[PDB]
């Protein structure tokens, strides 16, 4: 496997060292909340149908 | 979603471990327990000292 | 059964409301936490031993 | 001016244990305890002062 | 690596000894404080912000 | 090798005799120190982060 | 100064064998063997620095 799948490894650790060193705590934790709350609409939606039909 | 969350966890957990190791590594760990354990029974015996006073 | 039924989804509902309820407020503690660390880790290397800050 | 603040700082840990003394009597437990926290802690603190003092 | 890492150093010497000479001990002294006291203000609102979720 | 290698080693000697004779003992003493202590900033850390993940 | 510093260890060796004798009766073994550890590494230090000062 060496020649091609250590090739992927290293330019992997290269990109997601990268990716790991552009990161700040503060402003991605801001940003690691916003997200979560996103199918929590659909949760509320297909709540209100199941209700609907079976009402 | 969960995923950021909980490495981010372990993300502030390392920082605040980290940021508390310059405390052992310089040199008065060993001084603050000792005022520690010789102030233990100081606080009981000020309570103590002060019912007495009564 | 659509009343059994509906109960369990309504039960279901009630569990991950309060999931991500208990979420968020670990989330704000961990915030702080962090905000501490800021100010201990821009404002530590200060004993004798050491002048790791400028 | 050192010396006058170690003094200043005698003087009012005096009146902090005084206030803790009296805490003790009409005062609740736990903010008495508190009262004898911060007794303990300006007084480590003057007992610094006096060594620097030196 | 002498005939560049010398040249570093030794500029690097003219221009240190050039700067450690224009430092007088008493007004740099006087500006060794003011700084001391910069991120003494972040850790006073930190503590307050986590006083206040804590809250 | 001659033709090139003696090339080489006489700019050289003048090249190094001009560096090592900019060289005052005294500047450059004061700027010998300056530099050893700074790999031992990285030293503190790693110390630091090991404390840390072993705790 | 180098011969004022090497004093200066000498008197805090001196200190922390006397902080090692006050935790030898009221403090723990671990930690007074520690300060049994610091005290002889602090003593080589100051016999090393003592070498030099000849």
């Amino acid at each position: 496997m060496g020649l091609f799948d250590r090739i992927k490894r290293v330019v992997s650790s290269n990109l997601n060292d990268l990716v790991n060193k552009a990161e700040d705590p503060e402003k991605m934790l801001e940003q690691a909340i916003l997200e979560m709350q996103e199918d929590l609409v659909q949760l509320r939606q297909g709540v209100a149908q199941a209700i609907a039909a079976q009402k | 979603a969960m995923s950021a969350f909980e490495r981010m966890e372990e993300k502030v957990l390392m920082q605040e471990s980290r940021a508390q190791a310059l405390g052992e590594l310089a040199g008065a760990d060993l001084e603050t327990q000792f005022a520690q354990l010789e102030g233990g029974s100081d606080v009981d015996d000020e309570l103590a000292a002060l019912k007495a006073q009564m | 059964t659509q009343s059994t039924q509906v109960e369990t989804l309504k039960r279901n509902l009630i569990q991950l409301e309060s999931k991500i309820s208990e979420a968020k407020t670990k989330k704000e503690m961990l915030k702080a936490r962090i905000t501490t660390a800021k100010a201990q880790e821009q404002l530590q290397g200060m004993v004798r031993g050491m002048n790791t800050s400028s | 001016r050192s010396e006058k603040q170690y003094n200043d700082a005698q003087n009012e840990i005096n009146k902090w244990q005084r206030n803790a003394q009296l805490a003790l009597q009409k005062g609740d437990e736990n903010l008495a305890r508190q009262a004898l926290e911060r007794k303990k802690t300006y007084t480590d603190t003057s007992a610094a002062l006096k060594a620097s003092l030196d």
